[PDB]
């Protein structure tokens, strides 16, 4: 088949060079949404959670074990979040988070702190890179732009983890 | 009138519409050409299958054309076609890959392609799937134009496959709305009458026998029984000794079936065929009497197996590049090497994977030939012959 147009096709609808990456791509999106349905809740934010997904890097389901140290960075005297990190070295931007947090009751802004935790029983958990992700949550007036390097993991399940 | 079997499938990923085109093949075949309709419920809750190895819940109807009779077969989830296509469980003389034009190509129609290629499915024919959510044609193009690439890519004539573009759902329901509905999959079934070949019957292929034992008597002569595979073996036929050693030529001077003697022994029947001028040394168990020509022997070979999980029998430990497991080849075991893929060194009790087997000894084998995988004595997986590897 004559080039150009297939060329045409894959710039105009989205497509970026081979197939078997965009492939893996709509895999992965497929997986984090099957994810959000099959656990819990699958309302109108699952789409803006889906925002904060790296789909170009791999993401998998996986089951976590109890005993495995986790831990995530959270806003002072906020509730518990339902993302997580596996390495405490991990900087906050690369998670696709701000690095500090509103501070409820007083109000005022804080930076993050990170939290240890570890599981009391087994969980299912979202195994996944962070996007590139503006954090205008957390901060009321800044907008933070985030670099999403590094892995996260996702369970509504507070009470197993927390 | 008269119609030949012919046996197809709908492979694809989830929720692209597999079960729904067959429940509208059945639909669409049962009010056009005649016959029984089935129900998407019915197929869509697959059955157990308990076969010989492990579990696969898997579909089987049927639906009548105007010149053939189809056997198809539908599964739920990817692992019951890994299971049902690397294993025997089911043959498909073509295979029927739908595509959700609306999603696009996705892991496990690309994976499904390569399964199809590896196991040896000869032909596919590509349905794309729900073209009614889809009002720009453009995309329809594109994505006929990647289903297309991905069937090149894996050795399939993708210029020269028929795509066919519709919706299972809109066919279903009967309302044929433009081109897409009940004409659509009418247009497939022609499709599956016009492109895919009909199936050479087993009497009809070169003749092929797994020695089972071998009776020798110094003055008398040796005779070696077994069960014919395939064709049919006279008497004063020509036929090669074929596996483990160098390849023999011998002469049939007699086929022996219980008490009787017979002027021939057909596909399907144990029986026992005298060799002449041959001795007990010069046969072994797992040769194979064939065809001059038509098998040859080998040592190392590409192929994909599945390995057993440990709920269905399987080792509790998964696999290293020094693996030496047991290679059940028709009617014998073999201890052979195996090469594991690129990027990967170990792989867990569950898993499929392209696998480079090198034999100790020469086995007369073929292109998508099914094996079995032992550990003492007891199976822990099973794969076919994906690609003979030569060695020139
Ligand atoms: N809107 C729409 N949905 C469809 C169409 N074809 C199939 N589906 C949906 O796809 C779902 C999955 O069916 P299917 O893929 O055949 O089941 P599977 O064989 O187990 O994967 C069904 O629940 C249908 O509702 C279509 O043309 N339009
Ligand atoms: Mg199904």
């Amino acid at each position: 088949d004559d080039p150009q147009r297939r060329a045409y096709l894959n710039n105009k609808f989205g497509r970026s060079g081979n197939l078997d990456h965009d492939i893996n791509y709509r895999g992965n999106r497929e997986t984090a949404a099957k994810f959000f349905k099959s656990k819990d809740i699958d309302p109108a934010d699952a789409e803006s959670y889906m925002n904060g997904l790296d789909f170009n890097h791999p993401v998998r389901v996986e089951t976590l074990a109890p005993g495995k140290n986790l831990w995530q960075y959270q806003s002072p005297g906020a509730p518990q979040g339902n993302w997580y990190t596996l390495s405490p070295r991990v900087q906050p931007t690369e998670l696709g988070i701000n690095p500090m947090g509103t501070n409820r009751a007083a109000n005022t802004i804080e930076p993050k702190v990170l939290n240890s935790y570890r599981t009391t029983q087994k969980v299912e958990v979202l195994r996944s890179t962070a996007a590139p992700t503006d954090d205008f949550w957390s901060v009321k007036g800044q907008s933070y732009p985030a670099k999403g390097g590094a892995q996260q993991l996702f369970s509504n399940e507070k009470g197993s983890f927390g | 009138r008269n119609k030949p079997h012919v046996n197809v499938g709908t492979i694809g990923h989830v929720d692209h519409g597999k079960t729904t085109l067959t429940a509208a093949l059945t639909k669409v075949c049962s009010d056009t050409w005649g016959g029984s309709a089935r129900a998407f419920d019915q197929i869509d809750n697959a059955p157990e299958e308990k076969a010989r190895g492990i579990t696969i819940n898997t579909s089987h109807v049927e639906y009548d054309s105007a010149v053939r009779h189809y056997a198809h077969v539908d599964c739920p989830g990817h692992a019951d076609y890994v299971k049902n296509m690397i294993t025997g469980a089911a043959q498909m003389d073509g295979a029927i890959l739908v595509c959700s034009a609306a999603d696009g190509p996705m892991p496990q129609t690309r994976e499904h392609i390569l399964l199809s290629r590896q196991v040896g499915v000869p032909y596919i024919v590509v349905f794309l799937n729900k073209a009614d959510m889809v009002d720009d044609a453009e995309l329809l193009e594109l994505v006929e134009m990647e289903v297309r690439d991905l069937l090149n890519t894996y050795d399939f004539p993708g210029d020269d496959t028929p795509i066919i573009i519709g919706s299972a759902l809109m066919a279903l329901e009967g309302k044929d709305d433009n081109g897409i509905g009940v004409s659509a999959v009418q247009k497939l079934v022609e499709t599956l009458d016009s492109y895919i070949p009909e199936p050479v019957r087993a009497i009809d292929q070169p003749f092929l026998m797994p020695i089972e034992d071998v009776f020798s008597i110094s003055g008398r002569g040796t005779v070696v029984t077994g069960r014919v595979e395939r064709g049919i073996i006279k008497v004063q036929e020509e036929v090669e000794i074929v596996g483990i050693k160098a390849t023999t030529k011998t002469t049939c001077t007699g086929v022996e079936m219980f008490r009787k003697l017979l002027d021939e022994g057909r596909a399907g029947e144990n029986v026992g065929i005298l060799l002449r001028g041959t001795k007990r040394e010069d046969v072994e168990r797992g040769q194979v009497l064939a065809k001059p020509g038509t098998i040859k022997p080998h040592t190392k070979f590409e192929c994909e197996v599945y390995v057993l999980s440990k709920e269905e029998g399987g080792r509790h430990t998964p696999f290293f590049k020094g693996y030496r497991p047991q290679f059940y080849f028709r009617t014998t075991d073999v201890t052979g090497n195996c090469e594991l893929p690129e990027g990967v060194e170990m792989v867990m009790p569950g898993d499929n994977i392209k696998m480079v087997v090198t034999l100790i000894a020469p086995i007369a084998m073929e292109d998508g030939l099914r094996f079995a995988i032992r550990e003492g004595g007891r199976t822990v997986g099973a794969g076919v012959v994906a690609k003979i590897i030569e060695l020139e």
